[PDB]
């Protein structure tokens, strides 16, 4: 009677807050991806971070002579040992292990490290997602596929692409794809030395391949202005990330 | 009958679509908070298929019960939840956090398929936290519970706002209706005593929320800003006011004087006592005022804050 | 002066860390909506989508649609909740498929997992409730045979119940389908030579499946001469309860939290 | 160039390992606690890289490094997640909590690939609870570090 009176409420005042954590955008990019390629039967494979020239540069078609085994430009610990400059040496591991038999489809995120000092668009430590594709009748047309729908699944489908020649030592015929125009994957045809090396029949497999990275995706993405603000982990920064996302509208 | 598995030509990736990858990241935070996932049955009893309804909408009643009890689908989760809860605390379990995300069901008029709508509901009742060794004792009240309704806006990406309402079957000093896009999409309140005497509980709280307009509402790729160059300035100001003036109000009157600058407010202390004119409050209100573009000089503070004051005080709230 | 309170600090500041930690509560995801996560997880993964409809259904999707005709002893308004002589609580979750069906337009591939509350005219009690839940699925597309059906079964059965897990098909009748089976697990308990969970058989039934009917293709729209199908079902509430031990179904429904809060945790495979 | 998608005759699930589930849920649950993903760098002074090591193992350091701040594998991530909760602090964020997961590094010697060992690591300060006008302000004490640790455990079915 006065009960329900004096129990009266401002349902209006602050509630008591149960905060969310955020996972990290770098992250976020991560696990859309891989979403992505598990639903077409890929695996997502993880391996060393510290690596041997062999996998990191000899066995992706970059001989000795190379000027990207160059001591200037990766971090090494020894002549031998370095710290991976990509993806790909779990890639060309995963490979050898497969022993000529096919299917590899595997996508294969994680941190990479390039000698350099840092500004605002360059960490020496950033991340990567590579995956690869070999199958008996891969053909760049399977490719081209692919990278429409990571693109789809990054940036929305109607967002615009551009699919440009290029050149890289681990693949050819090799591409670099635009979203409208800024470049975000490379990718191209495994070349057989690669297939060849890691103990595949290049005559009976062929292969694809690309990369991207998330630190540039996700930048690109939101307007991040420094790339060092996702290892700075300033909470302003990680608790813009707590929500879900959409399509949209 | 060897085995051998399918190989699709038409070549499509496997994958939650967005409504669905929401709602399992959704139940994640519900669960991450507490609370637990029930699974009720649809079907109550004929009286009790329209309990906590927002609209007048008609019944659907099977033509042959296997019980009274399970005759009728229910127009809302909370008639089974609360019998949940009821049951749990019979047997001595106290503390009972229970979410349900689960379908309702209004009539369609005669031979036609009724409107099923997807509902996330909970109730909540007993210690949010505790720690006897060192004194920590929380009980669950409505402020918990509107924290819960709160981090599931938050989550999703969207926001919420409450206002008193009437919902028979709730405390009618402790309901509040929540709204997106100044739309009702449900209610949080304390069970009315009455209902919670009948049910051997203690205060206990539900809410229920449609959760069809909630995965309804686009929300997009979130939006990073740049953290802010230049410090802020807070303010605090006490503002006496009669009794029932919600915080919304004011805090209201604040942002629509706030010109450029007024970021947020936040209500810090809320007193009624002997200190004060009968039916009268004070609630005291923190400004946080921000230029994102510039550093705020006392004196451009000042000017906006002067004038939110007279909105203020023109509007009955004497500092 | 900073020295001195660092040490007093040190001196005055030392905890017993056995002492009852603050805890943060964790609620429990059910434990049927669980095996029905970990059997969309597995579809999803094979291209898959994960589709959801009505529950109150009409005779048409529930019944005609899935080629039970007026006729039949299943449309029997004793054995299902009917609401009108026409429109009922859905006794599966096919309809959804049915509809879906109908609207490719009679072009594949199809291939959908539906989960999702079924309800059966029933007193409740250890082993029968009224509502329960089901996944079904169905994959239409040109050559579509029994044994991608099995391939497939058989995922499910080493997704559900371990890597080294065996199925069993055995010859039965559904009106939907054709060839139909019921399909057991080999234990996963007793490695062999039986024991109280498989009732000293070795195999456990968890499934129902079978080619769809051309009447169901050709009702749906679809071309039974170029296209074939399978589908499938299986019972969360008796898988859950087969997995776990859960001796009475209704635990499931009275969300006692000395029942829900047990399944709070990750699993995997052991050894 | 016809856009295809490559049809595998080899038909296989996709699926996240039991570890790489685990880890996802772990994560989710981490942030359901509200500790935020902090990612840090690998590499540290040579100074700080045998900090909090369980663990007396050799460490790891660059040829050339680029910088004396990162020279260095650590054997640690609270180094890097001290680093970066006294930058918070410093910046008047008062509440920080992170967790990473991340590897530290371990020296196996003599030109031979070091154990890489993942953690899982957290820091944690300020308040856990607020809600002013109605007096709750719950510190972060070792007590609610522990309770974190044991909602891990709880999670993962493990028993600390
Ligand atoms: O072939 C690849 N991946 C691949 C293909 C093309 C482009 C890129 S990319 O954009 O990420 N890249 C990273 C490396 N960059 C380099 C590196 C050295 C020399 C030239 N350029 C170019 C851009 C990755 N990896 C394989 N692993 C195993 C077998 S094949
Ligand atoms: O065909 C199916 N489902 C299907 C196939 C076989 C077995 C089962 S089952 O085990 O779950 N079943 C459930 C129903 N039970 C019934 C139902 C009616 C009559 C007889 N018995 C038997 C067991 C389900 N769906 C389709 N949708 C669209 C086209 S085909
Ligand atoms: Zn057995």
């Amino acid at each position: 009677n006065q009960q329900l009176a004096e129990e009266t409420i401002d349902v209006t005042l602050p509630s008591r807050q149960i905060s969310i954590g955020s996972k990290h955008p770098l992250t976020r990019t991560v696990e859309e991806i891989e979403d992505l390629f598990l639903g077409l039967g890929y695996e997502i494979v993880d391996g060393y971070e510290v690596e041997q020239d062999y996998y990191n540069f000899e066995a992706l078609n970059l001989p000795k002579s190379h000027p990207a085994r160059d001591m200037q430009d990766s971090f090494y610990i020894t002549d031998e040992i370095l710290m991976r400059t990509h993806t790909s040496p779990v890639q060309a591991r995963t490979m050898e292990k497969r022993n000529g038999q096919g299917p590899v489809k595997i996508i294969c995120p994680g941190k990479v490290y390039r000698r350099d000092s840092d500004d605002a668009t360059h960490s020496h430590q950033f991340t990567q997602i590579e995956g690869l594709v070999v199958d008996k009748n891969i053909k760049m047309s399977d490719l081209k596929g692919t990278l429409e729908l990571v693109a789809k699944k990054l940036f929305g489908a109607d967002r615009e692409i551009r699919l440009r020649p290029s050149y890289f030592p681990f693949t050819e015929p090799s591409v670099e794809v635009d979203v409208s125009w800024i470049e975000i994957l490379g990718a191209g045809m495994v070349h057989p030395n690669v297939l060849e090396m890691a103990g595949f029949d290049s005559n009976e497999y062929s292969g694809f391949a690309f990369g991207m990275g998330p630190d540039r995706i996700a930048m690109l993405k939101y307007g991040i202005e420094d790339i060092r603000y996702f290892y700075t982990n300033d909470v302003r920064f990680l608790e813009q990330f707590k929500a879900v996302e959409d399509r949209g509208e | 009958i060897p085995s051998s598995l399918p190989v699709f030509g038409e070549v499509t990736s496997g994958e939650l679509t967005d409504r669905q990858h929401k709602t399992r990241t959704l139940k994640e935070t519900l669960e991450g908070a507490g609370l637990n996932q029930a699974i009720t049955y649809s079907l109550v009893s004929k009286d009790h298929a329209k309990d906590f309804a927002l609209q007048e909408r008609p019944t659907i009643s099977l033509l042959m019960p296997m019980s009274e009890a399970h005759a009728t689908l229910r127009q809302s989760l909370l008639p089974h939840l609360i019998e949940a809860t009821a049951y749990n605390v019979a047997r001595k379990n106290k503390d009972v956090r229970l979410y349900e995300i689960g379908r309702v069901f209004f009539g369609n008029g005669e031979g036609e398929l009724p409107d099923e709508v997807e509902y996330l509901s909970g109730i909540l009742t007993g210690e949010y936290v505790v720690n006897a060794w060192q004194g920590k004792k929380e009980e669950i009240d409505f402020f918990i519970a509107k924290g819960v309704v709160d981090r599931v806006a938050e989550k999703l990406n969207l926001e919420f706002s409450y206002k008193a309402g009437k919902i028979e079957g709730l405390h009618p000093g402790r309901t509040a209706i929540v709204s997106l896009g100044g739309a009702g999409i449900g209610f949080i309140g304390e069970l009315h005593p009455q209902v919670a005497a009948d049910n051997d509980l203690k205060r206990t709280y539900v809410f229920e929320l449609n959760y069809d307009a909630m995965m309804q509402v686009a929300v997009g790729y979130i939006n990073y800003e740049q953290i802010p160059k230049f410090p802020g300035v807070t303010r605090d100001i006490a503002l006496e006011v009669n009794h029932d003036v919600p915080s919304s109000e004011l805090k209201q009157i604040i942002h629509n004087n706030g010109e450029d600058i007024l970021q947020s407010t936040l209500v810090f202390d809320v007193y009624e006592g002997e200190h004060l004119e009968k039916g009268k409050k004070s609630v005291a209100i923190r400004l946080n005022y921000l230029d994102t573009e510039d550093t705020l000089t006392d004196e451009r503070v000042s000017k906006i804050h002067d004038k939110i004051l007279e909105a203020l005080q023109a509007q009955g709230a004497t500092i």
